[PDB]
RNA sequence: CGAGAGG
DNA sequence: CGATCCTCTCGAT
């Protein structure tokens, strides 16, 4: 509504594996040393390159119909660089109490494993991923 | 057999046969001619009457029109001639032969009918120029192609004579064949080919495409999805206009080689409420496949349903590859130079291994592997040698092969194409074979005049070492030419052959038939199977399922 | 002058033949990668050699552009289909009063074309046009 | 002036070659379509024939006399015959012409649209004159006769468009080209080794300035600035194949807004 | 022999009428228009027109059959705003944007030289 | 026409095939398709 | 068809607007499918077409005779000094938008042959008509306005569905169908039925 | 493992954990007796035969015999609850299912398999490549194969071309 | 450019198709199958040209 | 006679798709030969499209015969008929 | 067989250019290539029209009838 | 051989083995040899597990044989159907051919079998013995055109 | 009746 | 005693 989760992470690793719009991007957080990140991202639109501080935000915020951005009187929850729509659709216990899991960007994948997801990421049509500078 | 198992028919027509991407699955373009040669007999209701006077009114050359007005007491009003076609006044109980309109059921056949599918109702669409149209996903059951074919229609004129058309031959009843117990039509070609393309992780279509892609699925909600980028520029991914033709309920699960729910490569395949998660749609998932889209589609949602998908899923790819364009050229043989160093160099190392064992073998050094003559283990290897060396040299050629490469494209949809091809046009077209041998010794100890006798060598017997790119010599020209004539020969064999046997079997078992005690018995009523196919079950219906109590350690199993 | 011989089936069984009189015998002692792979000599003693390699094909398959550069039934397959395409099968046409005659409108002759073609009148009374041919998907028609 | 611009880059009797700038792609392509196919133009359409001792068939000859290029500059002043009163045709929606030819010489006698001559009232319109462009000045070679060959026969011109036959047409190809540098990425060059060494570059990218590999991909960038060039057959001047286009475009773009005024009513 | 004439290109029928107006069911503000008797040269532009209207909020065409001269245009704009206005403002604009690259060429020609 | 004019019918080991002996004498690819496949042949 | 086994029969026909275009505003004559060209290992036609661009720029002779010293590769070249990409492709444009189109089309001038069999000598459609003299059953052939046959395959098929109905009027209705009049004693068609 | 039978139940528990939305989370309102005994109840509802005989009541049961295998190693106490998290409601949908499912998957009678059965293989015959085969690389390993080997069965061909005893 | 090598027989030209047969006056010896008594056999077709 | 009683019937209490067929057919040739319909035709003019309804409604007066091998046989009403497929 | 009148492909008008082209050939002993460039003809759907034809017209003309 | 076989630890395991392939067949001969085991021995020759271990083994082979036929191709034909032939052929005690020589000189209907082969002579020998026609069959009513009792026509309509 | 031919 | 189906056209007695 609202903001799931919030991370500042680095890129640790890139990956144009047999594409030239899409990027397999390797993170982790830079506060959680357990936190781990995997993206696909369009590097036409958002050029990612290593050692990248990127900060990752998830939100099911700002059913119906996609209206054009008509920005003439729209303020949309972002400030943000790059964003993306997607569905959850694996949730994954990575032994101990670690959880991880699985979003889909039109076919563009996440996975993001930590543990303090508990009152946050349902299984959900929702979530937008934001990521900034 | 001519006058009573077969024989000429009224109410037929043929033509040449032509593709239509604008057509649904149970459709059948109608010439315009032809559907004013064909009639219906109507009987006047008070539900037709106005139709049918209006039809009698256009008469036999205006299309919604009729010839032949039959009354009470059997008497024909042919309507082209009759001094009274113009003023003419319906009765009830009257029959009207009206010409073969819009979605009439008709039975639509290609030659040699050998398949219940090679025979299926269609509804009629009347339509301008001289040949039947059909739709692309209807090819392979009547194994139809547009190289001239010529296709057959029969027009029921019993009411209840259409109703077994409709209700038993209709082209979507007819999705899932019971013979191999999955489909058998998928897509195909283009849209095979375009669907691949299309559904790239790199592929991002914008908004201007992505509307008018929208508006071309016919079953669309009017509700425009959420683009997967938001962000600069909203774009939408080929997967996400795609999952607009999928139906909601439609679950799909793969694992190919490398896939993992992460998918890194993009392969197998996850649909969630007819949604693409991810995996490359291709010819195993859009396939006339054992676990497919279709197979799903049909069991799940309807015939009706899955033949509509065809329709969308067609209308949607064909439109972005119009948009988008495919091609193939020359260059698309052409393999680097470096792999084409690597490629003669393997060839190389082929000839010395030959060569070698030639060698030894004419030292009398060659031992001979038990139930087979010292020459039979010697031809054995060379053989051997040389069908290595193509298939190495192939695979070079394979691996060089850019992603951006046609060919290459075509061999990933599952539209067009084998290794094989890719390995003879580009790096070496092989070993050439008659009677299973390498060319043999036609004149006195050799194959050609222009070698010696008693010649082994690759070159003499027909290894073939230029690629199709490359040109064949004259010796490696007329040495495909022996090999190539074996094929045409045994073709033809083939034909006659499966031709004979198909209606032996069918006459053998022709009067076979499940009684209403599910015991499959013959004319006599003498038992072939208590319950049909041991189980009593209809082939259409199954499926491959695997029984989890079988396998695993006995471990796993109590776990 | 018994430079050129007549040789049957059964005395081609006795005698020697090279390929080309150039490449087939001239010496011996760099290579374009394009050209194809052409075995050596390996054999000297010849008798006699081929007017042209060519020339082991037959009228039809003579009209074939690069017929060494497709698998051999395509070639079998236009050896048949030759024979039902049209163009001016006569300049005396007009003069003929056969049953079914076809003729071509504006005739053309190939832009690529074999030396056999020649003597076969074909560029002299040619059947097809040189259409510009696009390979694509298009409308899906 | 304030919406699409223009800059003739070379202007010929029958050559255009422009710049198009500040317009959608849709506009252009329209335009080009539109000069294809929807402009009207005067050709033969009915030929009666009379005698023809030739070589060649009745309908043959007929075809070629449809091909044949007629002076359309007065075009718009002449009706279609499907919309004139009277039965058949007329002075006010049709141009006709006469052909006789006989083989006088010993040697081969040849027929030119020169030949051709108006009989119709032209009622001082610049129409249905057969163009000519040939230096010799004879223009097209109809037919070939020999010595007691006769070819008598005469012929209705009408006005017409590409769209019902190509005979209408009143250009020959019109080149099209936007974004020489691919800027855009409207376009994936297939390549072996390098796209840039194995694709000839464009006369047009010396009129647009180079990508700069030190610089992202333009994502808000739109199709727009058209490098164009329309050539004319000759049976109007080539400034008119891209006036009446623009013309003919929003002539139809008015009915449309027309029929919507119609059926607002009953 | 079953190939239609050409003038049913662009020559209306009997009966035929240039635009139908249909109400669009799955959607509200929608509207389908079918234009008898045009092609990918009204088609597209009229299209491409409505998209550089921020009031139309979808706007598509397609040609269901390459046969038949006819496409089907779906327009759906904001609350308070009728498609016919739409569609009217978007014919006005292409006029005026044709009108001046009329004047603007013309100016041109005269300024040139062979 | 010329075609016509070198055909060569062959009545009834291996008759069809494409036998070594046929180099430079008859031609490798004019043959029919089925029926009559490798026993007409073409000089 | 080309002459290289490449058979296949007209779908459509575009006019010069809808088709694709090369930007010098060249439009083909003729659009065959990527597709009909793996499975038949058909390089002769893309080379005798790449050699075909060639002669027409040049204005020289195709040399496609066999063997040869000819080479793709060669010819490439000679095409690349013309002002064309090599391998014989051209960017080209969508007719309807004039978008140019994302892949690059292998476009050039390629020998194609009009052969006989055509439609309109081939479309036949039979709604009751003439009937042989010794069998009762519609006549043979276009030529005669024939029925289609409706064989013992057909027959099959139509068993395989359980249409039954269908069968029986096909093999009836639409054909052979008679009446005769049998003795209930001898069971023969051997009964003088004055009728009226 | 895999086998062709009637009803996927895959794809009905999929559809049934959709349908009902179950979350992973929260404990099945199922009982033993319940998995148990309604699975147990289900086996008794896949008529395939309907005879109140011993003699067709143990055709039945032997029909059934395979499928029972997969409905018994897919609905087991364990999966039913671990596996998938099916409640009471959407477990008792995916017996009504199956049920549905199994009764629509039996033979129509009145199809006619005879001449079914025979154009299944004829068809795939006519389909079928060489008249030699594919295995032509070894000089003597060469066995009959395709259409004339397929000639050789159906002819009863007394004397066949590579007779072979495999000696295990 | 028509070559000849044709009849006219009542208006209608006829082609005569060259007829492959096997040499006769040679000697050719055949190998019989095994279920025969005879194991090979010394062929000739003797004919007066 | 011969025949089977009600109770003591073996076969599938389900019509068969070429039940369904000739019932479908039968009907919509009666309807079509101005028949008196069964059910109130919400706007239906095609024979099959109203037997189709008919069917539906179960308002079809039509009893299957359905033979045994041994020449015995089974009466079962189109009423009495589940219509799954 | 007359040099048709306008390209197959473009529609320019080659009918015209014919006598020309074979002039430029004899006359001023020059080469296709440059000789059809010469006439203009650029495109090469264009250059194949005239490179092409077969002008069997003057072959009929030598029949009497 | 690569055969797979259960573990001790219940997992199904690639255990390889040695097979003796044979040119030609005696199998009443072979399988009573020493060292062999006579409950594994198969032949490509089905005639001979027929006359060796009975028809029913018989019906075993003659399939498996069939089936190879189809999957050898690489294609897949559903059980039932090879099922239902292989039946069809085995069902009369013995290996009846589908041939001119097994099913059709068969106890059936003397019209539908001269609509197969051997036309004439079948309805010659009808007539000599007096053969009575069931008119059951398809092709008797194919041939009466009458409604066959094929799918549709299985059944009887009533009111 | 036979020959040619199409898929 | 059979030996793919089907289709088309021509020609000759
Ligand atoms: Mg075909
Ligand atoms: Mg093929
Ligand atoms: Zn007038
Ligand atoms: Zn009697
Ligand atoms: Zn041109």
């Amino acid at each position: 509504s609202n903001t799931l989760f919030d991370d500042i992470f680095q890129v640790s690793e890139v990956d144009p594996g047999r594409y030239n719009k899409v990027c397999r991007i390797e993170a982790a957080s830079t506060t959680q040393d357990q936190c781990k990140l995997t993206l696909d991202i369009n590097v036409e639109l958002f050029p990612v390159a290593a050692q990248d501080s990127l900060t990752v935000t998830i939100a099911s915020s700002l059913t119906r119909s996609w209206r054009p951005p008509q920005a003439g009187d729209r303020s949309l929850a972002d400030d943000y660089d790059y964003v993306m729509y997607g569905t959850a659709y694996k949730f994954e216990e990575v032994s101990k109490d670690l959880i991880a899991v699985y979003y889909s960007f039109g076919g563009l994948l996440m996975r993001l494993e930590g543990n303090y997801r508990n009152l946050n990421n349902l299984k959900q049509e929702n979530a937008y991923l934001l990521i900034r500078r | 057999r001519g006058n009573l198992m077969g024989k000429r028919v009224d109410f037929s027509a043929r033509t040449v046969i032509s593709g239509d991407p604008n057509l649904e699955l149970d459709q059948v373009g109608v010439p315009k001619s032809i559907a004013k040669t064909l009639t219906y007999p109507e009987v006047v209701t008070p539900y037709n009457i106005d139709r049918l006077t209006q039809l009698v009114r256009n008469g036999p050359n205006e299309h919604p029109g009729a010839k032949y007005v039959i009354r009470d007491s059997g008497d024909r009003i042919d309507l082209r001639y009759s001094k009274r076609a113009g003023d003419i006044q319906l009765q009830y109980g009257w029959k009207v032969e009206r010409h073969i309109m819009d979605n009439d059921p008709v039975l639509f056949n290609r030659q040699p009918s050998l398949h219940k599918m090679s025979m299926m109702a269609h509804r009629v669409k009347v339509i301008p120029y001289s040949t039947f149209r059909l739709n692309l996903s209807v090819t392979s059951p009547y194994n139809a192609d547009f190289d001239g074919d010529e296709m057959n229609l029969h027009v029921p004129q019993s009411e209840e004579t259409r109703a077994e058309l409709s209700q038993l031959c209709a082209v979507p009843l007819q999705i899932v064949s019971p013979q191999s117990n999955k489909p058998c039509m998928g897509i195909v070609q283009d849209t095979l080919c375009g669907i691949r393309k299309l559904t790239l992780r790199d592929t991002f279509i914008e908004l201007d495409q992505v509307l008018n892609m929208l508006y071309w699925v016919p079953d669309w909600d009017g509700v425009i999805p959420t683009p997967a980028i938001i962000k600069p520029k909203p774009l939408w991914s080929g997967k996400q206009i795609l999952s607009v033709a999928i139906p909601n309920g439609i679950h799909l699960q793969r694992f190919d080689e490398g896939t993992t729910l992460l998918s890194p490569k993009d392969n197998g395949m996850l649909i969630i409420d007819g949604q693409i998660i991810f995996g490359v749609v291709e010819k195993k998932t859009v396939g006339s496949s054992n676990g497919g889209l279709i197979h799903v589609v049909t069991r799940e949602k309807g015939p009706q349903v899955c033949a509509k998908l065809f329709g969308n899923i067609q209308k949607v790819v064909n439109f972005w590859l119009l948009h988008n364009g495919f091609s193939t050229g020359i260059g698309d043989t052409i393999a680097d130079g470096p792999t084409m160093r690597e490629i003669t160099e393997t060839i190389a190392e082929a000839k010395k291994k030959v060569l070698d064992v030639t060698k030894e073998a004419q030292a009398n050094l060659l031992t001979a592997k038990h139930g087979m003559t010292l020459r039979e283990s010697f031809e054995d290897n060379v053989v051997r040698f040389l069908n290595e060396a193509r298939d190495k040299a192939g695979r070079l050629a394979e691996v060089n092969l850019k992603d951006l490469n046609n060919v290459k494209q075509m061999v990933m949809a599952g539209s067009k194409g084998s290794f094989i091809n890719i390995a003879q046009m580009s790096a070496c077209v092989g070993q050439q074979s008659v009677e299973g041998k390498r060319i043999a010794f036609g004149f006195v100890d050799r194959t050609l005049p222009h070698f010696s006798k008693d010649d082994y060598s690759p070159e003499s017997k027909g290894f073939v070492e230029n690629s199709y790119l490359r040109g064949l010599t004259p010796q490696e020209f007329f040495f495909h030419a022996m090999g190539g004539r074996e094929g045409l020969i045994d073709t033809a064999v083939k034909t006659a052959e499966t031709g004979y046997i198909q209606r032996r079997l069918v006459k053998a078992l022709e009067d076979i038939m499940v009684h209403y005690d599910n015991t499959t018995r013959n004319s006599l009523g003498n038992v072939i199977q208590f319950i049909y196919g041991e189980d009593g079950m209809d082939a259409a219906h199954i499926e491959k399922q695997s029984l989890d109590t079988i396998g695993g350690s006995d471990a796993a199993f109590e776990k | 002058e018994g430079l050129v011989e007549y040789i049957d089936a059964e005395e081609e069984e006795s005698i020697l033949i090279a390929m080309q009189p150039e490449d087939l015998e001239p010496a011996e002692a760099d290579v374009d990668p394009a050209k194809r792979i052409r075995v050596s000599h390996h054999a000297t003693t010849f008798t006699h050699c081929e007017i042209h390699p060519s020339m082991i094909l037959g009228v039809a398959a003579s009209i074939i552009p690069f017929p060494d550069h497709n698998q051999s039934p395509r070639n079998t397959y236009q050896s048949a289909m030759g024979k039902q395409a049209m163009g001016v099968f006569l300049t005396n046409y007009n003069v003929r009063m056969d049953t079914m005659a076809n003729i071509l409108y504006y005739p053309q002759k190939p832009l690529g074309t074999t030396r056999a073609m020649e003597y076969l009148k074909f560029r002299e009374l040619p059947a097809g046009q040189n259409a510009i041919v696009a390979i694509a998907c298009y409308s899906g028609y | 002036e304030e919406g699409p611009q223009v800059k003739i880059r070379e202007a010929s009797k029958d050559n255009v070659d422009f710049i198009l700038s500040n317009v959608d792609l849709a506009m252009a392509n329209s335009l080009r379509r539109v000069m294809i196919a929807e402009i009207p133009t005067l050709a033969i359409d009915s030929v009666e024939v009379e005698t023809n001792t030739t070589v060649l068939a009745d309908e043959f000859i007929a075809h070629r006399l449809g091909l044949i290029p007629l002076q359309s500059m007065d075009i718009e002043q002449l009706e279609y015959s499907r919309d004139c009163f009277c039965e058949d045709h007329c002075d006010k929606c049709s141009v006709v012409l006469t052909l006789q030819a006989f083989g006088e010489s010993e040697s081969t006698t040849n027929v030119y649209s020169k030949d051709l001559v108006i009989v119709s009232n032209l009622m001082g319109r610049n129409i249905g004159h057969p163009i000519i462009q040939d230096k010799e000045g004879n223009g097209v070679l109809i037919c070939k006769l020999r010595k007691g060959q006769e070819l008598k026969l005469t012929c209705v011109a009408k006005k017409g468009i590409a769209k019902e036959h190509a005979k209408w047409g009143p250009a020959a190809a019109i080149e099209f080209e936007y974004d020489p540098w691919n800027k855009l990425k409207h376009t994936d060059y297939w390549y072996e080794q390098d796209s840039a060494k194995e694709w000839p570059q464009s006369k047009n990218c010396e009129y647009e300035d180079p990508p700069n590999e030190g610089d992202p991909f333009d994502y808000k960038a739109q199709a727009d600035t058209f490098y164009m060039n329309v050539e004319s057959v000759g049976s109007i001047p080539v400034d008119q194949v891209v006036v009446r286009g623009i013309d003919t475009l929003q002539k139809k773009v008015a009915s449309i807004l027309l029929a919507l005024t119609q059926m607002d009513q009953d | 022999m079953n190939a239609p004439d050409r003038f049913e290109l662009f020559l209306l029928g009997e009966g035929e009428s240039k635009l139908k107006i249909d109400p669009d069911t799955k959607a509200p503000n929608a509207v389908v228009i079918t234009f008898e008797k045009e092609d990918h040269t009204l088609g597209n532009l009229i299209r491409a027109e409505l998209l550089n209207d921020r009031k139309v909020l979808f706007a598509a065409y397609k040609v269901e059959h390459p046969f038949f001269a006819r496409f089907k245009l779906r327009i759906q704009t904001t609350e308070g705003y009728d498609p016919k206005d739409a569609l009217k403002n978007a014919c006005n604009s292409i006029i005026n944007k044709l009108g001046a690259l009329k004047t603007n060429f013309e100016t041109e020609w005269n300024l040139q030289t062979l | 026409t010329l075609s016509h004019l070198r055909r060569t019918n062959t009545p009834i080991a291996k008759p069809r095939q494409l036998h070594n002996t046929h180099w430079g004498l008859v031609c490798p690819a004019e043959t029919p398709e089925g029926q009559a496949c490798g026993l007409v042949k073409n000089l | 068809a080309s002459r290289h086994g490449q058979k296949g029969t007209i779908g459509i026909t575009y006019r010069r607007e809808d088709m694709p275009f090369t930007a010098e505003g060249i439009v083909p004559d003729l659009i065959i499918n990527p597709h009909a060209i793996p499975s038949r290992m058909t390089v002769a036609h893309l080379i005798e077409c790449l050699l075909s661009k060639v002669a027409a720029l040049s204005g020289n002779e195709g040399d496609a005779s066999p063997f040869t010293d000819i080479t793709v590769e060669g010819i490439s070249k000679l095409l690349r000094e013309h002002g064309y990409q090599s391998r014989g492709f051209e960017v080209m444009y969508n007719g309807h938008t004039g978008k140019k189109l994302m892949a690059q089309i292998f476009f050039g001038p390629t020998y194609y042959q009009r052969l006989r069999h055509m439609v309109d000598d081939k479309i036949h459609a039979r709604a009751r008509g003439p009937m042989q003299v010794l069998t009762r059953q519609p006549v043979e052939g276009r030529s005669r306005d024939g029925g289609l046959r409706f064989g013992e395959m057909e027959r099959d098929c139509m068993i395989a569905h359980g249409a039954a109905s269908f069968l029986k009027e096909r093999l009836m209705e639409a054909s052979d169908a008679f009446r005769v009049h049998i003795c209930g004693i001898c069971g023969l068609m051997t009964v003088i039925a004055k009728l009226n | 493992a895999n086998w062709p039978l009637p009803v996927n139940i895959r794809r009905i528990i999929q559809n049934a954990q959709q349908t009902f939305h179950i979350d992973h989370t929260k404990p099945s309102d199922l009982t033993i007796k319940d998995i148990v005994l309604g699975v147990k109840d289900l086996q008794e509802n896949l008529l395939v035969l309907r005879g109140k005989n011993e003699i067709i009541q143990n055709a039945q049961r032997d029909a059934v015999t395979l499928f029972c295998c997969l409905l018994r190693s897919r609905l087991a106490t364990r999966r039913v609850l671990q596996e998938y998290r099916l409640t009471k409601q959407a477990f008792d949908w995916v017996l009504s299912n199956i049920e549905a499912q199994f009764l629509r998957s039996v033979v129509h009678p009145g199809e006619m398999v005879g001449v079914l059965a025979a154009q299944s293989i004829g068809e795939p015959a006519t389909q079928m490549t060489l008249n030699t085969f594919h295995f032509a690389g070894v000089a003597s390993k060469k066995v009959t194969s395709g259409v004339p080997r397929l000639k050789e069965i159906l002819n009863v061909a007394k004397n066949m071309k590579t007779p072979s005893l495999t000696v295990y | 450019f028509d070559m000849g090598g044709y009849f006219i027989i009542n208006g209608s030209e006829k082609v005569l198709i060259a007829q492959e047969r096997s040499a006769g006056n040679i000697v050719q010896v055949f190998k019989k199958a095994a279920p025969s008594p005879i194991s090979h056999v010394a062929e000739i077709r003797s004919a007066l040209e | 006679e011969k025949a089977i009683p009600k109770d003591q019937r073996a076969t599938t209490p389900y019509m068969t798709k070429y039940e369904r067929a000739r019932i479908l057919g039968t009907r919509a040739l009666q309807i079509s030969m101005n028949a008196p319909v069964f059910v109130d035709l919400e706007g239906e003019t095609d024979p099959l499209r109203i037997a189709m309804k008919e069917l539906a409604e179960k308002k079809i007066p039509l009893v299957i015969r359905r033979y045994l091998p041994d020449g015995s046989f089974e009466d079962w009403s189109v009423e009495e008929l589940i219509v799954d497929l | 067989m007359i040099v048709p009148v306008r390209c197959f492909s473009c529609g320019k008008v080659v009918g015209d250019k014919w006598e020309s082209y074979l002039n430029l050939l004899q006359e001023d002993e020059l080469d296709e290539g440059t000789a059809l460039s010469r006439l203009g003809l650029k495109r090469y759907c264009c250059r194949r029209m005239i490179l092409t034809h077969v002008d069997l017209i003057e072959k009929f003309l030598r029949y009497n009838p | 051989y690569d055969r797979k076989v259960p573990s001790p630890t219940g997992e199904y395991v690639k255990e390889p083995e040695w097979v003796l392939e044979t040119d030609g067949v005696n199998l009443s001969e072979v399988m009573t040899v020493p060292g062999i085991d006579p409950t594994r021995i198969y032949t490509n020759s089905f005639i001979d597990i027929m006359e060796v271990l009975g028809i029913e083994a018989g019906r075993a082979a003659l399939y498996k044989e069939v089936y190879n036929v189809i999957a050898s191709d690489g294609s897949y034909v559903n059980y039932r159907h090879m099922a239902l032939l292989v039946d069809v052929m085995t069902t009369q005690g013995g290996l009846t051919s589908v041939t001119r020589h097994g099913f059709n000189r068969s106890n059936t209907g003397a019209l539908m079998r001269c609509s197969f082969e051997e036309t004439v002579e079948i309805l010659f020998e009808a007539g000599a013995s007096a053969e009575l026609d069931d008119c059951r069959g398809v092709s008797e009513n194919v041939i009466l055109g009458q409604m066959a009792p094929i799918g549709t026509g299985a059944f009887d309509v009533m009111i």
